């Protein structure tokens, strides 16, 4: 329960995350929000640790908004990235965590081209354009890099994720009740329908 | 010289301060209370000021405890600071101990309390007299209360504005009182009188008399209007 | 000399002048008058006017303390903004604890509790707030074991209760003004027509509601801050009845 | 008088402690940072010297804070010391926190605020000290700033400091030509040092300079303090030696 | 190891009446399978209307008990000899008990008294905080008992009129005080045959809006 | 095990006859699941490297941690860092939790400028001095590696010889160990001139 | 417990039960389980009953602290944030929270969010928290409709109530109404479960287990 997925294409990052929330036995709502956007083209899909995703997706967005803010132009993605990890990296160290995983996926404007990190809940930052966590890169870190053409399109890119999603409802007993997929590119981010 | 009248942490020539000399100037600006006891009974009276007649009067009276009260005359802003400390203590000793707390004692602690003060550079040093009356297991007991933190028991006393002629009416009377016991009216009208000596170019009002009365028969209770215009 | 430099220094008055100072702050600040009546309390200012861009009617000077607690002020509105936003505390603490209104008596209490500090520590409080509160509120409210109770928050001493008190530079002729038609006879409507009668005599500008603002203290409406329209009409009446008699 | 703490003001609504750690500045050396498309330089003038002083194998007055970002002095130089260290820790809390060199205009900001903040708070003196900032960001490329002693920052393409200031900045906006070159930066502080200073013949044992560039050995900044001898190679051109 | 916690049992029973309340409490203590004490109550007297009993364990009550009174006493001194009436009294004691919802107490509280609509109310507590305005509460023990008895005979509730065959249910009845006093003399009784944390007598305090009256009626001592 | 034991991931350091060569492995995983097959295990600060073995996270963590303690050093001396040096440090900063102590294995390796000399130190949890001028291996094939390494080193050895010695090492005993493989890269210091030699090796 | 809740066009409908059992004894028969937070808003209590409580009035504190300061009547939403941000720092605490905030307001339409002590606040429009929400969850979500009438959405949420109390082990007691309209919580009585659910069985033609 609770995936979170992405894929790098050559001009964007596709990030997809589920719309479902169980808490106990007893799925909440069949529309839930899951995913912010930390600056305008910047994009954090998250999952995780029981309403630790929330508190801690807050506390991000609200960081990174204040640095785009403050420097008065929007932080790279390289900058995003460390910053989140560094904040993990404290907490289980400290005496009290998050163990939250994330997607960093961010058009950078900086040099050009769209980046993909993989953020683990440990809080390990690692640069890989299939990143994946839970039980979603089971099926996903080979589903993704079988059809991969080493080139890539936003068109390419969201047929194979909706095939992806197809396998994950089949071979785990859970519902994710669809997943939303937004979309970021060098005109912001927006909000594409999918399986 | 004079270079002692901003050092309160600083002797002056004379052994004093100025600053604890300026503290008695304070409370004969204040407001007058006259005190007085007897075994039995503690009485305070004292005069409600006023600065206009669409005034409702400041309260001089402040209950401490129901056994136990106090009057002022001097500043009301460090009269406060110390009756908030007074309460503290005698709910203290109601709580751990189930006990009253002796009049006596209560007044040790208020010592060390104004001489902290003057020890320190921090903070206001105290500029109010109390009159302290309480009813514990050694009788009704009359406290004066000093800004320096002198604690003194007497049979009656007096601070305020015009506060000699209240000794005057005391020393005369001193054994009238001693000997009455078990009659809280009788030792009501004797402050009464005087408090009228202790003011000069002001006569007594209905609503001008607050008389606070603990004994060994009397709850602590406060009389007003028409329980006040009885000992007019 | 050594008497005006520091607030642990006592002078051969035995006081502070730094509570004599705070006084004269308050003589600074725009007129404000309070009347008691057994209808409701009524709380009306004064306020300026030097430029035709200054809003007046876009900020405040009668405040909510609660809702049925109202409150007129004069002086700094930086000492005003500590004091107000410790009241609004004080009765929202009180609404936890009980579940019950907080009672007229001792909102002042702690109002003058806070004007107690004018230095750095002391044993039984300690202080954080450096000067004198160059600010005086009349509190005005409804607790139901009592009535309508209107009392001066003194920033300098302790509290005095009043049945109708003035404060800020025209209180000295208001203060005699009100002995003298100041009555236990005198109707709601009466009380707000009142307050505009003192307010234009020692106002050195015209009668007029941008310089102007009334309210009532009404337990059945709860504390009710008027409109402009309702002010208006009232400067209208007042002239017409003083121009008949 | 206004001196007992600076939590008290002066009737022009400044205070005469900011007015005394300006004065500090010219009483010290002079300092000249001018920027160029093609490189920035840093200048600094010595203000002791002996023959038995050790100023040839070592420098005081020029500290690199990181390796694409340097620093001149002119001030006491015992009020240089603290600020220094601390400008220098929070470039590497930058580059331990974001994977990236700190921006130009924070590192200054910072540091700005910090002077401000002993004016601001306690009776803590002002420091008196102006600092050439020359920087690299591939945001807003090279960027040259001074940190004034009030706490303030203000963006430059040249600016002078130390001694003589006025004198100082007149010949620089002057001589300045318009795309610019960091060799022609080079050969224009040494001229301008001259004149200022109260020796009539400039040498490189009483010079502190330091060239950053990134227009050789591309894709990369490279600050280099320059050594004894290479002074000598340019003094040599503008004619002083 | 230690365990700081423990009993010491007795049962209670509030009921609010129409213009009375009472409160009444067993004068056992226990400790295991001895008596500690075959005559002392724990309702006890805070006044201004209020007899508050917190029957559980008598240490975490002893402790509250005070802190109560001292509370009331600070009252009069802030808010210059004011009442503080019965159902603000029940907003301070959540408060109380929330306090060491941080070091938790094992008490059911029972506060009854009369209110200022001249007409009684009985509010009873959770040993961690809350509270509800309730009619009829037995806490303690032998409150498993008590309650199925006080249900049929206080609010006359699972009962019916006959002639209509349960489509016509029986009302509610005006109480006096009487008819609670009879009820509370056999209620105890039952608990006392049937519980063994129950004995040797009766404390019941009655309040009224002319003073604190009390009403001792003994028990078995089995 | 231990923490270090479920991420797991090897770097092995060696030495020859002035030169060194240090090593790692490409493999990332976090337990089962393999993460990265090109996260390298080789930083450095200067001339010394600095390999991590462990927990992924202590991996990015300490290596900016070092990366702050070496850049306030090389500035304020105006030299580089020694390894003999960092030996020092890297004990000392990993004791200083321990209460909360990293879960790592580094390995130091460099060239002392100030000799010519090599150096290679190991280290644990918490560090302690481990002096060799043979080799350090760490992870979770150490055990595999301690061995492999003995029996093909032969004491003093050319910056040729070297390459092939820690190459065939690394070969075999990556591959067969579960938690570690998937890639390799070797870092051959000939004194001062460094070459990046990737080796060709099965995804593990 | 059984406490629900869902918007409608006309409103929110909130639905509680009465009972409260504590083991398997019953503590009370009669216990509001809506916290009344001001005039606008409705919080509800299931999880502990101390918790949602106290921090529901304390919640309380807050709202009449911001209307107080600012001059604007709180939002839905800023009101749910702020018990968010408290039950997470008392998290690990033993501390707990299954509280429904609804209103409507003129600014942001009918809003309910669930708020949870692990710090979780879900949007949602049809929430249903407790031991038997489930059951809650069955019959309300089937018979929903967004375009309903008053009567009628008074009609589900009570049966809502009736069918939950009924199969469930520690629900039941009485049936407490209330609609918040954007004036706020107006009640609509006290409908005691154990009547009630006769005349409904026989008005629907269900619960076919009795026959009275």
């Amino acid at each position: 329960m609770d995936i979170i997925l992405g894929i790098r294409v050559q001009d964007s990052v596709i990030l997809a995350s589920s719309k479902a929330v169980t808490r106990g036995i007893s799925v909440l709502k069949d529309s839930d929000d899951k995913t912010r956007q930390l600056s305008p083209h910047t994009l954090m899909s998250f999952a995780g640790e029981a309403g630790d995703t929330v508190q801690f997706a807050e506390y991000i967005q609200a960081n990174i908004q204040l640095y785009s803010i403050r420097e008065d132009y929007e932080l790279s993605p390289q900058a995003v990235s460390s910053f989140v990890r560094q904040e993990l990296a404290k907490s289980i160290r400290s005496r009290r965590p998050y163990q939250v995983n994330v997607l960093i996926g961010g058009y950078d404007k900086k040099k050009n081209k769209p980046e993909l990190y993989q953020i683990d809940y440990l809080g390990t930052k690692v640069e890989l354009p299939y990143g994946a966590h839970g039980y979603s890169g089971f099926y996903t870190f080979s589903l993704l890099d079988h059809h991969y053409r080493p080139d890539m399109t936003t068109e390419e890119g969201l047929d194979l994720l909706k095939l992806c999603v197809q396998e994950l409802e089949k071979r785990m007993p859970m519902d994710f009740k669809g997943v939303i997929v937004k979309i970021v590119d060098k005109d912001g981010i927006r909000q594409v329908d999918d399986f | 010289r004079n270079n002692y009248d901003g050092d309160t942490v600083t002797f002056s020539p004379t052994g004093r301060l100025f600053q604890v000399e300026y503290a008695l100037e304070a409370i004969k600006q204040g407001s007058v209370t006259v005190g007085l006891r007897s075994n039995t009974h503690a009485v305070l009276v004292a005069l409600k000021r006023n600065a206009d007649e669409l005034s409702s009067y400041q309260k001089k009276i402040i209950k401490c405890d129901e056994h136990m009260g106090l009057s002022l005359a001097g500043l009301a802003p460090d009269a406060r600071v110390l009756s908030n400390y007074l309460r503290q203590q005698c709910n203290y000793s109601s709580l751990v101990f189930n006990r009253k707390l002796a009049v006596e004692r209560a007044g040790h602690l208020l010592c060390d309390k104004a001489q902290k003060n003057t020890q320190s550079y921090g903070g206001r040093p105290y500029g109010v007299g109390l009159l302290i009356i309480g009813y514990d297991k050694s009788g009704a007991h009359l406290l004066e209360f000093q800004p320096s933190g002198n604690v003194t028991e007497l049979y009656g006393t007096a601070i305020g504005a015009r506060s000699q002629g209240a000794k005057t009416y005391l020393e005369r009377t001193l054994d009238t009182f001693i000997k009455i016991d078990g009659n809280p009216d009788e030792l009501i009208k004797a402050g009464v009188e005087a408090i009228s000596q202790s003011l000069r170019d002001e006569s007594l009002t209905v609503d001008n008399l607050s008389i606070a009365i603990v004994g060994k028969d009397t709850p602590f209770t406060i009389y007003d209007g028409e329980a006040v215009a009885k000992y007019i | 000399s050594e008497y005006d430099r520091g607030v642990s220094t006592f002078s051969p008055e035995g006081r502070l002048f730094q509570v004599e100072y705070s006084l004269e702050a308050i003589k600074l600040g725009s007129t404000a008058i309070g009347i008691a009546t057994k209808e409701g309390v009524v709380l009306g200012v004064e306020k300026r006017a030097t430029s035709p861009l200054l809003e007046s009617d876009s900020i405040e000077k009668i405040v909510e303390i609660d809702r049925h607690i109202g409150c007129a002020m004069s002086g700094l509105t930086a000492d005003a903004r500590s004091m107000i936003e410790h009241a609004r505390t004080a009765a929202v603490t009180h609404n936890l604890y009980y579940d019950e209104d907080i009672n007229v008596e001792s909102l002042t209490q702690s109002v003058c509790d806070l004007a107690l500090r004018f230095g750095e520590g002391a044993s039984g409080e300690e202080r954080l707030m450096s000067r004198p509160f160059g600010v005086a509120l009349l509190i005005a409210g409804h607790d139901a074991d009592d009535g309508y109770q209107l009392f001066h928050a003194e920033p300098s001493g302790t509290f005095y209760r009043y049945n109708a008190k003035a404060i800020g530079s025209g209180s000295e002729g208001a203060q005699a003004e009100l002995l003298n038609e100041w009555h236990s006879s005198l109707t709601l409507k009466e009380a707000e027509l009142l307050v505009l009668k003192i307010l234009k005599q020692v106002m050195e500008e015209k009668l007029d509601e941008n310089n102007a603002q009334l309210s009532c203290i009404t337990k059945q409406d709860g504390f009710k801050i008027y409109d402009n329209e309702k002010t208006a009409e009232l400067i209208k009446e007042l002239k017409e009845k003083e121009a008949a008699e | 008088r206004y001196d007992s703490r600076t939590t008290i003001f002066s009737p022009e609504g400044r205070l005469y402690q900011v007015e005394y750690a300006l004065e500090s500045i010219s009483h010290a050396g002079t300092a000249i940072g001018i920027m160029a498309s093609d490189g920035i330089v840093l200048a600094a003038e010595r203000k002791v010297t002996s023959t038995l002083l050790e100023q040839d194998t070592s420098t005081e007055k020029l500290y690199k804070l990181n390796d694409k970002i340097a620093v001149a002095v002119a001030g006491l130089t015992a009020d240089a010391e603290i600020l220094i260290n601390t400008a220098r820790i929070h470039a590497q809390n930058y580059l331990k926190t974001y994977n990236e060199d700190i921006p130009v205009e924070i590192l200054v900001r910072r540091l700005s605020d910090i002077k401000q903040g002993y004016t601001q708070h306690g009776g803590l003196r002002p420091f008196g000290v102006s600092f050439i900032y020359a920087g690299y960001d591939d945001r807003y490329g090279y960027q040259l700033y001074t940190s004034n002693p009030s706490g303030n920052y203000t963006g430059w393409k040249a600016i002078s400091v130390g001694a003589n200031t006025s004198a100082a900045q007149t010949l620089l906006q002057m001589d300045y030509k318009d795309d610019m070159k960091v060799d022609d930066a080079i050969e224009l502080a040494l001229k301008t040092l001259s004149k200022t200073t109260d020796s009539s013949a400039l040498t490189y044992d009483r010079l502190e300079f330091a060239t950053i560039r990134k227009g050789a050995n591309d894709g990369e900044v490279y600050q280099k303090i320059f050594k004894p001898q290479e002074i000598k190679d340019i003094l040599v051109k503008t004619g002083i030696t | 190891q230690f365990n700081p916690y423990g009993d010491n049992g007795g049962t209670i029973l509030g009921i609010a009446g129409e213009d009375f309340a009472v409160l009444a409490g067993d004068t056992r203590n226990i400790t295991d399978y001895s008596i500690n004490s075959r005559y002392e109550p724990k309702v006890f007297d805070c006044g201004d209307n209020i007899v508050m009993s917190a029957n559980g364990f008598a240490a975490d009550g002893d402790a509250l008990v005070k802190r109560f009174k001292n509370s009331v006493k600070w009252y009069h001194f802030d808010h210059n000899d004011k009442k503080l009436s019965i159902n603000s009294a029940a907003r301070n004691i959540q408060h109380l008990l929330y306090g060491k919802r941080f070091f938790p107490y094992y008490v059911h509280t029972i506060i009854a008294g009369l209110d200022e609509d001249g007409k009684g109310a009985v509010y009873s507590f959770d040993p961690v905080g809350s509270y509800e305005r309730e009619q009829c509460r037995a806490g303690g023990a032998a409150a498993s008992l008590i309650m199925p008895f006080l249900d049929n005979q206080v609010n006359f509730k699972n009962q019916y009129e006959p002639g209509t065959n349960g489509k016509v249910k029986k009302p509610l009845k005006y109480l006096s005080v009487e008819e609670v006093i009879k009820l509370v003399r056999d209620s105890f009784t039952s608990a006392t045959e049937r519980h063994i944390q129950v004995g040797d007598g009766l404390e019941i305090l009655i309040v009224t809006k002319d003073g604190v009256r009390k009403e001792f009626y003994e028990l078995k001592r089995d | 095990s231990d923490p270090s034991s479920i991420n797991g991931g090897i770097v092995v350091a060696m030495t020859g006859k002035d030169c060194v060569a240090i090593a790692c492995d490409l493999r990332l995983g976090s337990q089962s699941l393999g993460v990265s097959n090109k996260f390298e295990k080789i930083f450095h600060y200067g001339h010394v490297f600095l390999g991590i073995t462990g927990l992924a996270t202590d991996v990015t963590t300490l290596n900016e941690m070092f990366r702050y303690k070496t850049n306030l050093y090389k500035l304020k001396e105006e030299r580089a860092i020694e390894p003999e040096t960092f030996t020092q440090l890297v004990s000392s900063s990993l004791y200083e939790r321990r209460f909360g102590p990293y879960f790592v294995g580094p390995v130091v390796a460099g060239i002392n400028s100030k000799s010519g000399k090599p150096f290679i130190a190991g280290f644990d949890l918490i560090g302690c001095i481990d002096e060799a001028k043979d080799f350090i291996v760490s992870g979770t094939a150490s055990d595999q590696l301690f061995g492999m390494c003995e029996s093909l080193y032969e004491p003093n050895l050319e910056p040729e010889d070297l390459f092939e010695t820690i190459s065939q090492a690394l070969l075999n005993a990556a591959d067969r160990d579960a938690l570690s493989g998937w890639g390799a890269v070797v870092y051959i210091i000939k004194k001062d001139e460094v070459v990046k030699r990737y080796l060709k090796m099965r995804q593990d | 417990t059984t406490t629900l809740a869902f918007r409608f066009q006309g409103g929110i409908i909130v639905a509680v039960d009465s009972r409260a059992t504590a083991g398997n004894w019953v503590a009370s028969q009669t216990v509001k389980k809506v916290i009344e937070i001001n005039p606008f808003l409705l919080g509800t209590m299931a999880g502990g009953a101390a918790d949602c409580q106290f921090w529901e009035t304390w919640l309380g504190s807050q709202c009449r602290l911001h209307e107080l300061r600012e001059k604007e009547r709180i939002s839905v939403a800023a009101a749910s944030k702020i018990l968010s941000n408290l039950v997470y720092q008392y998290k690990g605490a033993g501390l707990s929270m299954g509280t429904m905030i609804c209103g409507y307001t003129r600014k942001e339409g009918p809003t309910i969010y669930y708020v949870d002590s692990d710090g979780t606040r879900l949007k949602g429009d049809i929430f249903c928290v407790g031991s038997g929400q489930t059951f809650a969850y069955g019959v309300l979500d089937s018979n929903y409709k967004w375009d309903l009438s008053v009567e009628d959405a008074l009609y589900l949420g009570k049966r809502s109530i009736l069918a939950a109390a009924h199969r469930d082990a520690y629900s039941g007691g009485s049936v407490n109404l209330y609609h918040v309209t954007e004036d706020g919580w107006i009640y609509h009585g006290n409908h005691d479960v154990g009547e009630l659910f006769w005349k409904v069985k026989e008005e629907e033609g269900s619960f076919n287990n009795v026959i009275g």
